[PDB]
RNA sequence: AAAGCAUUUGCCAAGGACGUUUUCAUUAAUCAAGAACGAAAGUUAGGGGAUCGAAGAUGAUCAGAUACCGUCGUAGUCUUAACCAUAAACUAUGCCGACUAGGGAUCGGGUGGUGUUUUUUUAAUGACCCACUCGGCACCUUACGAGAAAUCAAAGUCUUUGGGUUCU
């Protein structure tokens, strides 16, 4: 207070912050690789998906659109990439 | 110039074979005189007793049933249920600041065509580690709930008279019933059925009551 | 004449709009439990006995 | 000028409260003014407690309680003695006695 | 337990109070007094002191018919009026206990609507 | 949006906030003229039967009482159909935008927790707890600042006087 370093905030504060509201805007969310029970194919998710996914094959669900986050359904691995 | 207390009898009124204590007191009634009888000033009376008076435990002291006399022999007078009602003490004592009162009711007759009004009473409730002071419900709870409470209150009717319908509204059976079908939607303390009404009565059907009595 | 007596436990404190009647407990002296609270028109100390015309009024404070 | 800054009692945000009756004169106040206290009574007094035990059937069930929400006007608050009023820096204490 | 139950209906308005027994169901009452009939002054009808006496001449003549215990239901105007019981119903019901009579399941019956009709003295009230 | 709106249940359209690595790309702000919507309260033609008081009927009180108090009662917040649109229509504080201070609550959404509880053994949700965040109705303490003061986190950033715009 009254001398701050404006443009190195520590991660921490930046980390608190509103996505917006960060020195430089940006999405605080990320893209899902998952592996459903079924095949064994390489599926792309959004981690705040608003349709209901499924497989190119057998096409089951993969996660639900809620509010925030997609849930993702019964157990399926998932990687962060 | 007339003294009208000695010219009438007394009747000992007969609870049916649903509750233990079966002596509920006694009543006055004039003679019977010409085209003026004694039954037919007797056959509508209702009789409020207190239900811990009939099951002798104090575990019922807030609740009251409605008896309706419906037929007179051998200077005794035989009743029926005609509504149960839960009384003014306790209704007031459990509506308290700070939470939501949750209310449903159903108009559904029995497998015998008694007609009813069941009332359902619900609150919510502070959960055991809770810090904020008032432990409101949202009100899409509160109208899930309501769905629920009227599910149950009408599955229970269909499958019963009033010879079992007031077999199961002395052990709690229906609020532990409701507890464990909304205690995953909200924690809901206080459940109880506070009233049921009877709306509509069929032709008298004497066996009926008479299969009631007969005992003791 | 059905008189009974009670003798004053505690003087609680003066009533009325001039302050004349002293409000006082007292203990009715045939059975101890029984204690009702009247007022009184003269001077009275403590423990001493009362003449009860009738014992039901359980008066309040005057004004 | 200005004396409370509520106005009187807690509107804040709405416009509009439906009103109720005082109780001693059923003037028509606003529900959120309409000071309110809730009086919870032994049905029997202090004084017949003890009398009503020996004479009871039923030893030592209970007594009930009379529940009792009353809404005053400002008027016959004053006038009753529930609300006296108080000092400029005293009344904005909001805490019960 | 060879008791036998009458039920006292008690009514203490502000303006007078009445003592009222009829048996277990609310037909035959038994003996109705009401605290006007002990004092005639017009206003110490509602007084506790006219309120006892009412309940001095009622387990008389309880005791004479027979009835020897009472469940006893207290109310007040109620409606749209006070809801708060008078100052005769406290002295009333501890006669009743004086006099000999047995007293079980007391319960306050007030009338108390579910938000009903208009009140009395039109919005600025009985103004004094 | 305001006037306003509180127990059910189903229909019919609407809406803010939030989330979003979706889409368009300046489409915006305030607005003469012109419009929509408006507490109640009597323009105006079924029905249902008063608790209130104009007035009126009346009984008191009073010097008088045409008032307050008491009893009754027609027009008079219920039709289906308009007000021309008036209120202490009030936060007596136009609307949009930016900045300046510390806190603890709460409503709605969201994120996180090798948290609690509900039972199937924990699980899944739900309810709760802790922390953060966006958006609200507010509140508490101060006064760098403002004010004639009362007081005000805006009524501050104003003789060191200019962010935009409407009305008076
Ligand atoms: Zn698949």
């Amino acid at each position: 207070v009254l001398v701050q370093d404006l443009l190195h905030p520590t991660a921490a504060s930046e980390a608190r912050k509103h996505k917006l509201k960060t020195l430089v805007q940006g999405p605080r969310s990320y893209f899902l690789d998952v592996k459903c029970p079924g095949c064994l194919n390489i599926t792309t998710v959004f981690s705040h998906a608003q349709t209901a996914v499924t497989c190119e094959s057998c096409s089951t669900i993969l996660c639900t659109p809620t509010g925030g986050k997609a849930k993702l359904s019964e157990g399926t691995s998932f990687r962060r990439k | 110039v007339v003294d009208p207390f000695t010219r009438k009898e007394w009747f000992d009124i007969k609870a049916p074979s649903t509750f233990e204590n079966r002596n509920v007191g006694k009543t006055l009634v004039n003679k019977s005189t010409g085209l003026k009888s004694a039954s037919d000033a007797l056959k509508g009376r209702v009789v409020e007793v207190c239900l811990a008076d009939l099951q002798g435990s104090e575990d019922h002291s807030f609740r009251k049933i409605k008896l309706r006399v419906d037929e007179v022999q051998g200077k005794n007078l035989l009743t029926n249920f005609h509504g149960m009602d839960f009384t003014t003490d306790k209704l007031r004592s459990m509506v308290r600041k700070w939470q939501t009162l949750i209310e449903a009711n159903v108009t559904v007759k029995t497998s015998d065509d008694y007609v009813l009004r069941i009332f359902a009473i619900a609150f919510t409730r502070k959960q055991a580690n809770q810090v904020k002071r008032h432990s409101y419900a949202q009100s899409s709870h509160i109208r899930a709930i309501r769905k629920v409470i009227s599910e149950i209150l009408t599955k229970e009717v269909q499958g019963s008279t009033l010879a079992q319908l007031t077999s199961k509204l002395i052990p709690e059976v229906i609020n532990k019933e409701i507890e464990n079908a909304t205690k995953d939607i909200f924690p809901l303390q206080n459940i109880h059925v506070r009233k049921v009404k009877l709306l509509k009565q069929p032709k008298f059907d004497v066996g009926a009551l008479m299969a009631l009595h007969g005992e003791g | 004449t059905p008189v009974t007596l009670a003798k004053v436990i505690k003087v609680l404190g003066r009533t009325g709009s001039r302050g004349g009647v002293t409000q006082v407990r007292v203990e009715f002296l045939e059975d101890t439990s029984r204690t009702i609270v009247r007022n009184v028109k003269g001077p009275v100390r403590e423990n001493d006995i009362l003449v009860l015309m009738e014992s039901e009024r359980e008066a309040r404070r005057l004004r | 000028p200005k004396k409370r800054a509520s106005n009187g009692r807690n509107k804040k945000g709405r416009g509009h409260v439906k009103p109720v009756r005082c109780v001693n004169c059923s003037k028509s106040i606003p529900k959120d003014k309409a000071i309110k206290r809730m009086a919870i009574r032994n049905i029997v007094e202090a004084a017949a407690v003890r009398d009503l035990s020996e004479a009871s059937v039923y030893p030592e069930y209970a007594l009930p309680k009379t529940y009792n929400k009353l809404h005053y006007c400002v008027s016959c608050a004053i006038h009753a003695r529930i609300v006296r009023v108080r000092s400029r820096e005293d009344r904005k204490n909001r805490a019960p006695p | 337990n060879s008791q036998v139950f009458g039920v006292a209906r008690i009514y203490a308005s502000f303006n007078d109070t009445f003592v009222h027994v009829t048996d277990l169901s609310g037909k035959e009452t038994i003996a109705r007094v009401t605290g006007g009939m002990k004092v005639k002054a017009d206003r110490d009808e509602s007084s506790p002191y006219a309120a006892m006496l009412a309940a001095q001449d009622v387990a008389a003549k309880c005791k004479e018919v027979g009835i020897t215990a009472v469940h006893v239901k207290i109310r007040a105007t109620g409606g749209t009026r006070t809801k708060t019981p008078g100052p005769g119903g406290q002295a009333a019901l501890r006669a009743l206990a004086r006099s000999g009579l047995r007293i079980g399941r007391i319960e306050d019956v007030t009338p108390v609507p579910s938000d009903s009709t208009r009140k009395k003295g039109g919005r600025r009230g009985r103004r004094l």
